[PDB]
């Protein structure tokens, strides 16, 4: 449950209005979704998302899944079902971390989900892990 | 840092100058002689962790915070705090001929010729990754490591 | 309870009016209370007091509470109603302390709650607070 | 930087000193080489907290206290430990080139120019952001973080 | 020395590159004045492939990623970084008198040549126990050692 | 299950004939062998699958049997058939230490034997194992 | 354990007939005695079987008992007969480790010797240990 | 029990007959009383014996109780005989420092009496040595 | 020194020579500029093992093998590294004036004269007891323990 609150850094930066925030948070908090996932689409661009989730929990931000291809095994530690709830899917191993590529942080249902190892965690466009949910799984 | 995305279309993204403030600083350049980046600050439309924000905007690269990401120790000799502060940079994780740049200067002509010509003289190629770095922060990282 | 000369060092860093201290240390001497919240609004500004607090227990006064970020999460069940009251949340965890942030310092039992992460405590202002709170969470 | 009404009289209005004592101890100082904020401490007629809380409201730079206002680390590297006991100051919050710097009396240009340089030798351009505190405080901080 | 089986055509007759990649790097020659060896790969030609098994079958040379194969710390200070970044050299575990150097093209003798003299003048007794890898990965593993 | 594709790589850097990775691949998913130890002497040099084992996978890039000393001590840990389609002998012993050398550290069906001790995986052909299986087993 | 093949030195170095190694490997290998103190009478002088296990274990081949000096510590309370038999004392003391001189380093009752402290192990002959029975108690 | 052998440099350095040597350390065995103590009487002319001993041990080879006066709390420790056949009185009695200044640090079961805290030794001549006792007990 | 016996002589007193192979390798040494010492075995005649046991058995001394001897640290920081290596000697047991000195070839003065002299400067009058080993494991004792 931790970042520079998903929601109000992109109000802060200019990418949403507060109204915007208030129901992508509110379904957060409510039924589970996310606040950035849900900002965008609700009047938020999508790299003005990322920007500010970037800021907002240390992410890194990544291209679309022909550079950003899935991990043959990670992968299913989150499933396309997930992963599209989420807002993430979990790629690699590296010092005991498995790196998650983001598109919101938050998950209030399960961002236990993929995080059954140690991560670092990275972010990009929508259209990137669209694909990306699909290859997962 | 390559040249990409024109600097107004991501300030405007970013919420960093207006199609309208980038358009106008643009116009101090008419005697100036600099580019939109440089405008902007000069204009005081931008402060230079905006154009931090715009040089990784620009080509999709990471927020590299000064203070997070690690700053490979021998990449401040690849790029040094001469380089550094003259293009608002910071050398991390060296690629054998690649370099990923702590960053504030966006796009730019110069930007990318300098700070190519400037490593070229110490070590590597250049083909660099700007990536978001606040300025003060940006400042920080070069001063702790050359 | 006690600590390196609340009051003194309060006169001595322009904090207090004597009248401040010498209510205040009656007041605690009588009462139990302590001498801390009860010096402020005595003839001491909260600010005035918290820098002598925080110094002479070995502990950390804060900036503005405008600059000072709640735990993320920590604040989630330590909402505006909860928040506002007390005057303090804990925040972060600085690699390995957590900045306790209180109201008192003086007060064992302030010391002790939101101590959930090993701990530095620090503090800032009950006023201050409120207005945070109150837009915060 | 720092500009400032005189210590003189601030004191008398603020309820510190009468006429006579700021006056007198100007008067000292005159001579004396020192600074009336040093004059008055010798003379027993003002704490040097109060002459510091005075000078802040002298010049416009609030009361700050050295033992906790954040000695940011860096800022005693940009600005040297023997800098620092010459003037009665000490480096804190930096910010692209800003330095918060905390003086007995911020009134003290000298330090304040030859800090400017000193800083920019070190790292920084300057544009001191300053607040006043009881040069003992500061001493105790310049002992703390050098 | 060393001899057996020319790496230029043996890079083509492996189905991994073409006569007229030999001969692009035999332009190198006329336009340079080395051998094909050296400009298979100093000019870019043959294809990294081809030079991968070629440089392998001419002398005798296994191939490996220096990201991971254990790339003795004290074996980069027997190669200092410039005389070992420029002809895409990197100094793997040592044994005795020998070292593990990895190499872009162990072949190229003008490269190894240069290298062979740093590792008598500044290495060991050379005594190569010699492998084959990519100039790129090879230095990036330069790099984290100097 | 995951690597840079253990075999694959033997193509494209004609160590391998097509044929050999069409065959070793079809077996690889039919029956549980990787395509890396598979497809030795399938028009696979063995020492090719070690050029590609030390690029594919990273294992010390070790010797043939008139390089690698056999050693019952660590060899008797592993059926010399079983091991020889693994691709592995373990070698030598201290009480804190056994090498394993192994040329498919891929191998879906049994990839997990020998390294269940303080011991790291080295690489090194075939050719080695069987015969330093049949020096010391 | 590992060694630097005993039996190999002893030929390589001029030290024995092979004769005494390969009938002492055997008994090593079919009695499953110790090759060292096998070796020496079967083509094996003493003093080159110690040179060899000195250098073969990373021990030390140790004089007469003008060199070997017992060490009171023990040797007052040691019988004669153990200096002798076990062809060992325990001396002084270097990092941790105490001195064992021994007959033979690879006849671990002897090894045994000491072992309430860390050691290196040191060698030497029948005459040493006759001397030393002599003198040690 | 760690020393350069009381009656060996004894014999050494012309301080003793070998007569007293062999006779006091029958005497040392069969009445149990240090060897030295036993030597001077035996054949062994005094100082000789404490230049021995200090050599034994590395100690200081010191004056008269004009300078080394004894500790009468400490003396009252032990019985005088058990102190006797110890071979010194004690002087101080610190927990890690007792000085001691015995007749023979060499004899294995009457050196063992005495010091219930460890000794720091320094050693003169017998006279001092008897006199420490008349001075103390 | 001491002067010794020639060493293929000790050799052929031991069966380990002809006194062929002594002349000869003599007077390849008379030529080549290197000593007896190394020619019985850089002329291919006896091995190199003999003439380590045998170089100090030619001076009346022991051969000691520098992997098992214990090379007490205070003699080769008695007798420098770079003086060790220039002769191809370790230093070991230290008493009074006394070293042993490990050396290939203990009947090199050239050693026992500038080690004399590293001794004196170090406390030690000299007073070396040269022992012989095997040229490859005192390089190993070289390389391990200054």
């Amino acid at each position: 449950q931790k970042d520079l609150k998903l929601g109000e850094l992109l109000l802060q930066k200019g990418w949403i209005s507060r109204e915007a925030l208030e129901e992508a948070l509110v379904e957060q908090e409510k039924t589970g979704d996310l606040l950035g996932r849900i900002l965008v689409r609700k009047g938020l661009p999508e790299e003005a998302l990322y920007r500010a989730l970037a800021e907002q929990k240390g992410l890194e931000f990544l291209e679309s899944t022909e550079g950003i291809v899935p991990d043959p095994s990670a992968a299913l530690l989150l499933l396309r079902s997930d992963a599209l709830r989420y807002g993430a899917v979990p790629i690699g191993f590296q010092n005991g971390e498995v790196e998650v590529v983001l598109s919101d942080p938050r998950h209030k249902e399960a961002v236990a989900q993929l995080l059954n190892r140690p991560a670092r965690f990275y972010l990009a466009l929508p259209q990137a892990w669209e694909e990306l949910f699909r290859r997962a799984y | 840092l390559p040249r990409a995305k024109p600097l107004g279309e991501i300030l405007v993204e970013l919420g960093l100058a207006r199609p309208e403030d980038v358009e106008e600083a643009l116009q101090k350049q008419r005697r100036g002689g600099g580019r939109l980046e440089d405008t902007l600050v000069q204009s005081g439309k931008l402060r230079p962790e905006a154009l931090a924000q715009a040089v990784a905007t620009q080509l999709g690269y990471p927020y590299v915070d000064p203070e997070e990401d690690p700053p490979d120790p021998g990449a401040p000799l690849l790029l040094p705090e001469d380089l550094c502060r003259r293009y608002g940079v910071f050398p991390h994780r060296l690629e054998g001929n690649r370099l990923v740049l702590l960053m504030k200067d966006p796009r730019n002509i110069l930007a990318l010729d300098d700070v190519r010509l400037a490593l070229k003289r110490k070590g590597l190629n250049y083909e660099v990754a700007p990536a978001v770095a606040t300025e003060a922060a940006i400042t920080k990282l070069i001063e702790r490591f050359y």
